[PDB]
């Protein structure tokens, strides 16, 4: 199961 | 024994040809079992594994989500980091992220991975301690502060210590069978006169599974590093690798030359000479 | 920007025996940037329905792609891999060796 949050560089 | 879990990630801007590509694919050990492309006709998440597919539709829309809000994520991250390096409008960038966990032979968390890079450079990755980041440059250390200010670091330690450790052990379960399932290799040793005074001596191993493999080449009992032609491990096609290791020998000398081979699926370690 | 020209390998998935039904494989990997143009050739010409992994990337960040197709080996049908990418001035073309 993939990472649920995402973070703009 | 010891087995990992490892996403990839590669975000890819193409100016003139369209917004940036996303591609996700997912990995226990050396098997893949998902992926997800922003390109495909219809862009899900899809099996790639048989034992993957008896996930429910709750699996498929949860992993479907995280990947198209990634799509949308990378487009604006690739638009930041051509403005952090002052690079024109015209070129194709590349943003790859890599991580994941890493099991014990007991199945408990021997460490955790996340890291990022820039056009095939070290950009940002998580310290082995999951709490803070080594940022290469001046650019990367403007993504640090904004992922300090998220506490990225915060939720991926939770994340790796957790759900990825606990979703491993599921998969390494399910797919049991293959994924705890060491392939030996099938070895041999094939003799190329290449002059009348020197042969070519190579060592194959075939159908080994999983392919971290070591196969040397010894005269007289002492390796022959500098001297041993070694290929790349290949993948076969069918889940299995392939390697093969090569010394060019004097003729007539061959029988002072062993192949020596290691893996995980061998009952004891081999010693091969050529059999004319 | 620092790019690295791909290592190719062609080989048979399983070892090769005349007249038997067998994987011809070209594998591409330590490149950089992703994009690559790989074509697997009988007797010099294009092979049609080729199949290939998804992308994906080693430790060191470099890509890797297997292609791959059906193939019956025979003693004189000669089979090859087409590889371009940025690094290339031209297409490179290794050929298949059956003791390779």
């Amino acid at each position: 199961l993939p990472f649920e949050k995402s973070t703009i560089m | 024994g010891s087995h990992s879990m490892r996403y990839f990630y590669t975000a890819m801007s193409r100016p003139g040809r369209g917004e940036p590509r996303f591609i996700a694919v997912g990995y226990v050990d050396d098997t893949q079992f998902v992926r997800f492309d922003s390109d495909a006709a219809s862009p899900r998440t899809e099996p790639r594994a048989p034992w993957i597919e008896q996930e429910g539709p709750e699996y498929w829309d949860r992993n479907t989500q995280i990947f198209k809000t990634n799509t949308q994520t990378y487009r604006e991250s690739l638009r930041n980091l051509r403005g952090y390096y002052n690079q024109s409008e015209a070129g194709s960038h590349i943003i790859q992220r890599m991580y994941g966990c890493d099991l014990g032979p007991d199945g408990r968390l021997l460490r955790g991975h996340d890291q990022s890079a820039y056009d095939g450079k070290d950009y940002i990755a998580l310290n082995e301690d999951l709490s803070s980041w080594t940022a290469a440059d001046t650019a990367a250390q403007i993504t640090q502060r904004k992922w300090e200010a998220a506490r990225v670091a915060e939720q991926l330690r939770a994340y790796l210590e957790g759900l990825c450790v606990e979703w491993l052990r599921r998969y390494l379960e399910n797919g049991k069978e293959t994924l705890q399932r060491a392939d030996p290799p099938k070895t041999h040793v094939t003799h190329h006169p290449v002059s009348d005074h020197e042969a070519t001596l190579r060592c194959w191993a075939l159908g080994f599974y999983p392919a971290e493999i070591t196969l040397t080449w010894q005269r007289d009992g002492e390796d022959q590093t500098q001297d041993t032609e070694l290929v790349e491990t290949r993948p076969a096609g069918d889940r299995t690798f392939q390697k093969w290791a090569a010394v060019v020998v004097p003729s007539g000398e061959e029988q002072r030359y062993t192949c020596h081979v290691q893996h995980e699926g061998l009952p004891k370690p081999l010693t091969l000479r050529w059999e004319p | 920007m620092i790019q690295r020209t791909p290592k190719i390998q062609v080989y048979s998935r399983h070892p090769a025996e005349n007249g038997k039904s067998n994987f011809l494989n070209c594998y591409v990997s330590g490149f950089h940037p992703s994009d690559i143009e790989v074509d697997l050739l009988k007797n010099g010409e294009r092979i049609e329905k080729v199949e290939h992994s998804d992308l994906s990337f080693s430790k060191d960040w470099s890509f890797y792609l297997l292609y791959y197709t059906e193939f019956t080996p025979t003693e004189k049908d000669e089979y090859a891999c087409r590889v371009n990418h940025v690094t290339l001035s031209q297409p490179k073309i290794v050929k298949w060796d059956r003791d390779m």
